[PDB]
């Protein structure tokens, strides 16, 4: 009947996918930023990331030949694939950071006061 | 409440009459009055933007189209067989059938509504399209690329 | 029996229902160009852009702005394609038909 | 009181229609190293009321070409557009005030449109599309505008609107090259000097070619008022003035652009303009 | 140049004198000089109760 | 947290990077982009969820986009693809809604674009028919789901508006006697959009019908019409393109049957049978293959149209579902005659086939060739396999 | 001409608002009485339900 | 407009209010707020206005008939037109965020949104089409 | 997609929800079978939408008071 006063200043805090889960494993971060992302990256993602960026390049360069474009092609083709393969890289490891994969490597090193 | 429930009333009148002419450019204005007085009927349920973006939209836009392509297009063929052809009697009784007697209404089995004015808040509106809809919003800004991208191919040279 | 809001709420339905169905059939009932089939379809498209207004705002709903909202950039993207290929067919056909933008002559 | 406190400001506005037209002639005159009117009254102050008057009594010209409908209702369409925006200036309350005052502004093409629809004459078509892509494309550039403007319109109670009343009285000067870019639209929207190539009315005579020019110069001041409010710290009878000052200062001291080039520069300069410069005060606003 | 001077002065003139006008006309219709304002949904449902409340302490009044 | 939502930042800053790269490429002076299309490709594989059915649909896209060559053909068909995969996913009347009108408006655009040569206005025309007669379906789809909303006040596809929102899906699948637009567009638009227009869509909205869809009524009566129309009119239009056009209208009748008996393994390995068959048809060069689709879209045994036919058969005598049946085996009986007249017309015949002059010699062999073998995953269809 | 036309729109419109209120009403009454009638019916069978029910 | 029921006036009994309503003055601070009702008497009275100035030269006016007085004396518009409608929606669009305190991932949001706006709008520069030539 | 308009949630959320509860706590294997057990709540969601149940109400007095009125105009 008479209306909630409306907070002009407050927004919700939403992202537009929701996950529909609870953690199984123990929670270092809820809500990690992409410098922690970043720092908690295992080397199997920085592998899979080189691997791509060479495929591309190799592949661009194969491509771009045929116009006569081999280089600027394969620096592209590089990024392009580089870049998707970082985009996974870092959602898999704010996924082990926010609790929804196993991170037992990871809770042994991003807590130096709270290790044991 | 006469002049409110005239004006709604007014707007299938105007939908009947951009048929029933000859006359493109009459078709045209009365889509131009169509589109206005729904703005006007909109506002009777509280939507103060909306109306607007109808508005703003449909008559500043893309009437500006149509009366571009008519008045470029149209070389008057109204006695040209509009007049001496006449109209459809089949396409008459299923409009008669179907949007006088209703025989099939939106509301179904319900006769009877209470039309209730509402209070728009476009802080919500704000963030429902930018938190909640979000996908939705990108996926009409790829709709008007593919409008953009496909007319400029489609330009006649 | 009814009150006065029974009597605003029925009225814009039965005006809604027919406002589609004259936009549905009437401009093909009788015999119109391409140009006026689109003004057409831009009157279903208000019938049922004011729908899901009325019904947005009879739920206290928010779902109805936005298929109001993409109701809207949908036809009229359509709108703007349809007439430019109206554009290229007529001066692709006109050497030979006069009445070229008419199918339902 | 609604009817009364609209023909109170109806008055004021067909007025100062009169004395801007005049003030026009006489400027303008004086930048030349002339007088401008000054016969025809005490001062020249009865010029326009005898235009007005010559007008009324002068023979109304119906061709027996065109469709007679639509020749009288486009000077009627304008007019009462110009009208309309004046109200929705200082007798509204709403919220999305300049919302609605540029959809109104946005329907003020079709008096163009249609007359050239109308008149039988070969140029006016050909000029009518050249005046309405003009005004089209510099509308965008007002939308543009007008959304870095609201981006810091707030009102007591917190609600972001468009309200004229909760605008601040203080000019804007963090909006400097967007204050100077509205006043080119503005000068792009009226068809003024340096966008006045395009005329469509060549064949009006008497009171619909009056109405056509009472129309334009109301519209003048209605775009005088918003800019006002916008940039200007607030809506005043000297700021009105002073911006009307500086249009005919510039009509007098400038020559126009050919089509292409202004259409180059509307959809080339002035649209990234205020959208880089709606990104930066979105960036800003956070 | 002074031929100008005239009808510039009259355009404020008449704008001043037409505002004032304009001012005290809807200053009697609404009777507080905030009727402009933005309102939102909480001060649209405060007047409209306010101005119920206000005929029902008249009709309240013309009994006693 | 966004971080959920990493494939969708992909897929929009892939889009921005590539138009930038074809914005570049075409201000050289490039006359052949096939490193837009394999960076179209790259960007495809990586935007796709790891199920069966969207994997399917992204290495049909990546086979399909061999066949396009201008860089805003290929963006509508991203753009088309977008729809197409996301509708597999929409679990409401919104997003199905402007999935299906993304994929209208990129047909439309594309049947415009690419037409060539004299058949240039007959394609215009048919893209306009088209898109009348798709708005109007699009307003009864709005009109309906506002009937929806209002009734139920939520987003629930439940209640006796689900009809309508049947008969829309049922024109989007050209199902008889809602058919003639896909028969004008075959007549006059080119081989390359015919063979986008019969494979992608059909597979994108059956698999949002497996996926979210459930209504309370029947589609018997277009079954019957769908079969008895498709076989009829192919038996009488000399027109080859027209005899395609309504071969479409009786396949499209036996997946509505598999659909209707519920079992949808029956439908979805005929629907590949199908799609693989249509691969081969719209890129053959040499015309002695076309015997091979001839023979294997008569439902002929040993070869793959056979097991797709024959599993729809059996789940239909299963629930005894006797009468569609009796009328399935009657147009098949009839669909033979002119798959023979197709056999007489391009296998009994002198052998003629150009050579390339302008290079690319006979550039589509190895998919076409890689397609006839259909004459050997009958092995592994007789399997209990699809299910 | 044109004043036989702005007469014929005026008409028209002003018939169309007086003749459409009568539809509308005549419409509605029909299903106030529909109505009506089916709540007889349901309170008819709740008292044979009823009787026969314990 | 008036109130038909006795929740929309506050259970205020009685009939001084049904015809205080029905005969009220038109109040921004009252019963009307935000109300758009000056609009339509404004397009009324200058309809009026305008109607007036067109008549009243038929009659104070000479007149002479002759069939002399009663004589005459590209793609690039729709490119405008099309762009111009496309660019109104966007704008129309983007209208809400500037009406909300935005936090930073509608601001993400947003720049998306008018990311692949200017990419579309960059593409048609690079190709030429803003040269208005022809 | 569940979010008011003014408000925060629509006007009959709540009721929407309870109705899908009680279908969430069924433990039938089909949805028609487990519909037959949340009748109650569907009933009472849809009287929160469209009130048909009180608006007969008022139509069965305003029948009575109609007849009332034409059989019974007794004067003092
Ligand atoms: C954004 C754009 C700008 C607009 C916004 C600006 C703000 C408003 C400013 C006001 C406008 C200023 C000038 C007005 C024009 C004056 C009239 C004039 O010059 O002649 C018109 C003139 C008539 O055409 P013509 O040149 O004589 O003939 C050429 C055709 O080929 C001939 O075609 P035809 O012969 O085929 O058509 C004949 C038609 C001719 O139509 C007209 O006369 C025009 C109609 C609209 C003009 C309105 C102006 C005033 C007319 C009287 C209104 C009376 C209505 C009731 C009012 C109460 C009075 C009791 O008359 C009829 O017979 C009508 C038949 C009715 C429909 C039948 C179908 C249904 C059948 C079912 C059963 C029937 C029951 O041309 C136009 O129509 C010009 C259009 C521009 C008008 C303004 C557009 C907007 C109107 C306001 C907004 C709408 C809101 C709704 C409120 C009420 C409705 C209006
Ligand atoms: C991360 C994702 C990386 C990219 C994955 C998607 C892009 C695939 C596009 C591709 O393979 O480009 C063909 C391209 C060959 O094109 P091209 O030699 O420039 O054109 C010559 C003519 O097309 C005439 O030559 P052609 O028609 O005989 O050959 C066309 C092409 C492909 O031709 C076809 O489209 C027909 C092949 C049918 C097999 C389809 C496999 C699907 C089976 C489903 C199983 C589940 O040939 C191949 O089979 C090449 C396959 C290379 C490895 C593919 C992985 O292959 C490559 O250069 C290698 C691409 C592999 C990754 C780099
Ligand atoms: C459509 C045809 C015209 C319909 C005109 C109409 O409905 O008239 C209105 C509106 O028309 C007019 O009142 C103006 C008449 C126009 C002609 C005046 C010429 C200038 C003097 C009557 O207004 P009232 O009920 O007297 O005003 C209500 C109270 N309040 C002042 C607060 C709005
Ligand atoms: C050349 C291309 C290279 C690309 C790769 C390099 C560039 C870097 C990638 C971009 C940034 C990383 C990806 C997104 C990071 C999200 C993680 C996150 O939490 O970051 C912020 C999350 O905020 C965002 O920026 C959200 C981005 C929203 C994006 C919305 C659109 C998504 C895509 C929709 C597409 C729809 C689908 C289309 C097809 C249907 C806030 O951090 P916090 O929570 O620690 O800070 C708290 C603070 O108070 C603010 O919240
Ligand atoms: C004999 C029967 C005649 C039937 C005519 C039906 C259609 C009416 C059209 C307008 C008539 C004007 C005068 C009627 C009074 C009026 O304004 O009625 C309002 C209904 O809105 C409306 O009627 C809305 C229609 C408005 C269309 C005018 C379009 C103007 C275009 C100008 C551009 C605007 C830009 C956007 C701002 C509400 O009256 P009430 O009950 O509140 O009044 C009294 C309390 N004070
Ligand atoms: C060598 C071919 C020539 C080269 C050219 C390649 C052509 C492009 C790629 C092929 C295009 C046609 C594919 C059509 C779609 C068929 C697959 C749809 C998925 C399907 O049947 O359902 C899944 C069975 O998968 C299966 O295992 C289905 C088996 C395969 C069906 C196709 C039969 C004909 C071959 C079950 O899904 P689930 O139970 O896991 O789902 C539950 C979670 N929602
Ligand atoms: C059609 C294809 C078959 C072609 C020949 C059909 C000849 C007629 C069937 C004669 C069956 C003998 C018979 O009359 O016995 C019936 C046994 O019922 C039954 O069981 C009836 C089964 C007969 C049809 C079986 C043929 C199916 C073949 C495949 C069809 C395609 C798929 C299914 C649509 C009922 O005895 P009565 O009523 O005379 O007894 C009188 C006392 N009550
Ligand atoms: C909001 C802010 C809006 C800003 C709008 C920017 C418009 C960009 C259009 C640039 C087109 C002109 C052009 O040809 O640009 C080329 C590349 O520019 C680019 O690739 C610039 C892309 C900028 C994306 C933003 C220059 O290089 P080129 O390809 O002509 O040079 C080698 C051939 N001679
Ligand atoms: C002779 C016929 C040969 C066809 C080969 C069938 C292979 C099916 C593999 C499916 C699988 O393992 O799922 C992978 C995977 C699901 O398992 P996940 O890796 O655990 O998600 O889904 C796919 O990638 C499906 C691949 C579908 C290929 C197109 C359909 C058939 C053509
Ligand atoms: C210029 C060309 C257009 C730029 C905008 C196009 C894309 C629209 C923006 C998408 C933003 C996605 C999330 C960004 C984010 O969270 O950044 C905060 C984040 C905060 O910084 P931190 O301290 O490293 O977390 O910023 C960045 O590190 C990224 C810098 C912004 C780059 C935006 C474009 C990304 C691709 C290039
Ligand atoms: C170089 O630029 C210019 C032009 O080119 C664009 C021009 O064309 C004109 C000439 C055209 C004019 C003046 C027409 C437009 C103005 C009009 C009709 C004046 C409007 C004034 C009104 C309605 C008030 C006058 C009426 C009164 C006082 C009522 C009288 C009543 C009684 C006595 C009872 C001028 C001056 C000009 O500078």
């Amino acid at each position: 009947t008479w209306p909630e006063p409306p907070n002009y200043y407050e927004a919700p805090k939403h992202g537009f996918k929701v996950t529909l889960e609870n953690p199984t494993f123990p929670i270092i971060n809820p809500d990690p930023n992409i410098t922690d992302a970043v720092t908690n990256m295992r080397s199997e993602n920085w592998g899979v990331v080189a691997g791509l960026a060479g495929l591309g390049y190799v592949a661009g360069y194969y491509f771009g030949a045929k116009v006569h474009w081999a280089k600027p092609t394969a620096l592209f083709t590089s990024i392009f694939l580089g870049k998707s393969g970082l985009l996974w890289g870092m959602s898999d490891s704010a996924h082990r950071l926010m609790g929804f994969k196993e991170n037992s490597k990871e809770v042994a090193a991003n807590l130096p006061h709270v290790m044991q | 409440m006469f002049f409110e429930n005239s004006a709604i009333l007014l707007c299938a009148l105007l939908s009947i009459a951009v048929g029933y002419t000859k006359s493109p450019f009459m078709s045209l204005m009365y889509s131009v009055m169509l589109f206005i007085n729904s703005s006007f009927v909109l506002m009777m349920l509280g939507f103060e933007f909306l109306a607007l973006v109808n508005l703003l939209v449909y008559v500043g836009a893309l009437a500006v189209l149509f009366l571009f392509v008519i008045m470029l297009l149209e070389i008057p063929a109204t006695e040209l067989r509009a007049y001496s052809r006449g109209w459809s009697t089949l396409g008459i009784f299923v409009f008669i059938i179907n949007g006088v007697f209703q025989i099939t209404p939106s509301m179904g089995p319900r006769g009877i509504i209470t039309g209730l004015p509402g209070a728009e808040s476009i802080t919500n509106l704000g963030h429902a399209l930018y938190l909640y809809f979000a996908d939705l919003l990108i996926l009409n800004s790829l709709v008007l690329t593919v409008a953009l991208f496909g007319r400029f191919a489609i330009a006649p040279v | 029996y009814y009150t006065e809001g029974e009597i605003f709420g029925t009225t814009f339905m039965y005006t809604t229902n027919m406002m589609f169905w004259a936009g549905i059939v009437g401009a093909v009932a009788f015999r119109r160009n391409l140009i006026i089939l689109l003004l057409s379809a831009e009157t279903v498209m208000l019938a049922c852009n004011m729908n899901f207004l009325f019904t947005a705002a009879y739920l206290n709903d928010i779902t109805g702005a936005i298929m109001s909202i993409t109701i809207t950039t949908i036809a009229a993207c359509e709108t703007a394609i349809g007439l430019a290929l109206c554009v290229a067919y007529f001066h692709m056909r006109s050497a030979t038909d006069v009445e070229a933008l008419n199918m339902l002559k | 009181m609604i009817v009364a406190s609209i023909l109170i400001l109806i008055v004021p506005v067909l007025l100062s229609v009169a004395m801007f037209t005049l003030a026009e002639r006489t400027v303008m005159a004086s930048m030349q190293r002339r007088f401008g009117p000054q016969v025809s009254g005490i001062s020249g102050l009865l010029q326009p009321f005898w235009d007005g008057l010559k007008l009324g009594v002068k023979e109304p010209v119906l061709p027996d070409s065109s469709s007679a409908g639509a020749f009288a209702a486009s000077p009627m369409i304008s007019f009462v557009l110009s009208q309309v925006a004046w109200v929705g200036i200082c007798i509204s309350d709403a919220s999305f005030q300049g919302l609605v005052i540029m959809a109104i502004s946005s329907l003020a093409v079709y008096g163009v449109m249609l007359a050239g629809w109308a008149s039988n004459s070969k140029y006016a078509f050909l000029g009518c599309l050249r005046s309405v892509a003009l005004m089209v494309s510099y509308e965008l550039s007002l939308g543009a505008a007008l959304l870095s403007i609201g981006l810091f319109v707030t009102d007591g109670t917190g609600m972001k609107c468009l309200n004229f009343a909760e605008m601040p009285t203080t000019p804007q000067y963090a909006m400097l090259p967007l204050c100077l870019i509205f006043l080119v639209c503005i000068l792009a929207e009226t068809k003024r000097d340096p966008f006045d190539l395009p005329g469509y009315n060549v064949e009006y005579s008497s009171l619909g070619f009056a109405l056509f020019f009472i129309a334009e110069y109301a519209n003048m001041a209605v775009m005088s008022a918003i800019a006002s409010i916008y940039f200007l710290g607030g809506f005043s009878a000297l700021k009105i003035t002073a911006l009307f000052f500086a249009f005919v200062w510039t009509r007098g001291t400038l020559p126009r652009y050919r089509y292409d080039q202004f259409m180059r520069l509307g959809w080339k300069a002035f649209l990234p303009l205020t959208l880089a410069f709606f990104a930066l005060h979105a960036s800003v606003a956070i | 140049g002074w031929n100008a001077l005239p009808s510039l002065v009259i355009i404020t003139g008449i704008w001043t004198a037409g505002l004032f006008a304009l001012d005290k006309v809807q200053m009697f219709r609404e009777n507080k000089p905030a009727w402009a304002n933005n309102k939102d949904g909480w001060q649209k449902a405060l007047y409209r109760r306010d101005w119920y409340l206000q005929r029902e302490e008249e009709t309240l009044a013309m009994a006693k | 947290a966004a971080a959920a939502a990493m494939i969708e930042l992909d897929l929009c800053f892939g889009l921005l990077l590539l138009i930038l790269f074809g914005l570049l490429s075409l201000r050289n002076g490039h006359v052949s982009l096939a490193h837009i299309r394999f960076i179209c490709q790259c960007w495809l594989v990586m935007i796709t969820p790891l199920e069966v059915q969207d994997f399917a649909l992204c290495i049909l896209t990546v086979v399909l986009l061999q066949s396009f060559h201008s860089f805003e053909a290929l963006l509508f068909l991203l753009l088309a693809y977008i729809g197409q995969l996301y509708m597999m996913h929409s679990c409401n009347l919104v997003s199905f809604y402007v999935c299906l009108e993304a994929q209208t408006l990129c047909v439309v655009v594309l049947c415009g674009l690419l037409a060539r040569g004299a058949s240039t206005s007959f394609s215009v025309e048919a893209a306009l028919k088209f898109l009348l007669l798709s708005a109007m379906v699009s307003g009864m789809a709005l009109f309906w789901f506002s009937a929806m909303y209002q009734r139920t006040g939520s987003l629930d596809m439940v209640g006796q508006e689900t009809f309508w929102i049947l008969l829309v899906m049922l024109f989007k699948l050209g199902v008889a006697p809602m058919h003639m637009w896909s028969v004008d567009l075959y007549g006059s638009i080119p081989k390359s959009l015919l063979l986008y227009l019969s494979t992608a869509p059909k597979l994108s909205l059956f698999t949002f019908w497996a996926s979210s869809w459930h209504h309370d009524f029947s589609v018997g009566v277009f079954i019957l019409f769908s079969m008895f129309i498709g076989s009829i009119g192919a038996y009488g239009q000399p027109a080859l393109r027209s005899l395609f056009a309504y071969s479409t209208i009786n396949e499209i009748g036996l997946l509505l049957l598999a659909v209707e008996t519920a079992g949808f393994h029956t439908l979805y390995q005929h629907l590949g049978i199908y799609i693989i068959t249509q691969l081969l048809l719209w890129n053959l060069t040499d015309k002695r293959l076309f015997a091979l689709c001839a023979v294997s879209l008569a439902g002929l045994p040993p070869f793959a149209g056979f097991f797709g036919k024959a599993w729809i058969f059996w789940h239909a005598m299963s629930v005894q579902a006797f009468s569609l049946l009796a009328a399935a085996l009657f147009c098949t009986l009839l669909s033979l005659v002119y798959y023979l007249r197709v056999i007489r017309l391009f296998w009994t015949a002198p052998v003629h086939t150009a050579a390339s002059f302008t290079g690319a010699p006979n550039q589509t062999t190895l998919t076409s060739a890689c397609a006839v073998a259909l004459a050997f995953a009958p092995v592994m269809l007789v399997k209990p396999f699809v299910i | 001409g044109l004043i036989r036309n702005i007469a014929t729109f005026a008409t028209a419109v002003v018939g169309w608002s007086v003749g459409i209120p009568f539809v509308v009403q005549a419409r509605m009454n029909g299903y106030v009485e529909r109505n009506l009638a089916t709540y007889d019916a349901a309170q008819r069978q709740k008292a044979e339900e009823a009787a026969i029910g314990g | 407009y008036n109130a038909w029921s006795p929740a929309q006036r506050y259970f205020v009994e009685g009939d001084h209010v049904v015809t205080a309503e029905a005969s009220r003055t038109f109040q921004f601070t009252g019963l009307d707020s935000g109300s758009f009702y000056p609009y339509v008497i404004a397009t009324v009275i200058a309809t009026a206005i305008s109607t007036v100035f067109i008549v009243a030269p038929l009659v104070i006016a000479p007149s002479r008939v002759d069939l002399d007085k009663s004589s005459a004396y590209s793609v690039s518009f729709y490119l405008v037109s099309i762009m111009y409608l496309l660019f109104d929606i966007e704008i129309a669009y983007l209208f809400p965020y500037a009406m909300t305190h935005a936090s930073l991932p509608m601001y993400w949001t947003m720049n998306l949104f008018l990311a692949i706006l200017v990419a579309g709008f960059a593409y048609e520069w690079g190709m030429g089409a803003l040269e208005w030539r022809e | 997609a569940g979010m008011g308009l003014s408000t925060g949630t629509a006007r009959c959320y709540d009721w929407y929800m309870d109705y899908l509860k009680c279908m969430d706590e069924r433990k039938e294997p089909m949805i028609a079978l487990r519909r037959e057990h949340c009748l109650e709540w569907l009933e009472d969601y849809n009287e929160c939408l469209h009130r048909e149940k009180e608006r007969t109400r008022r139509q069965v007095i305003e029948r009575e008071r109609r007849a009332q009125l034409a059989g019974g105009s007794k004067p003092a």
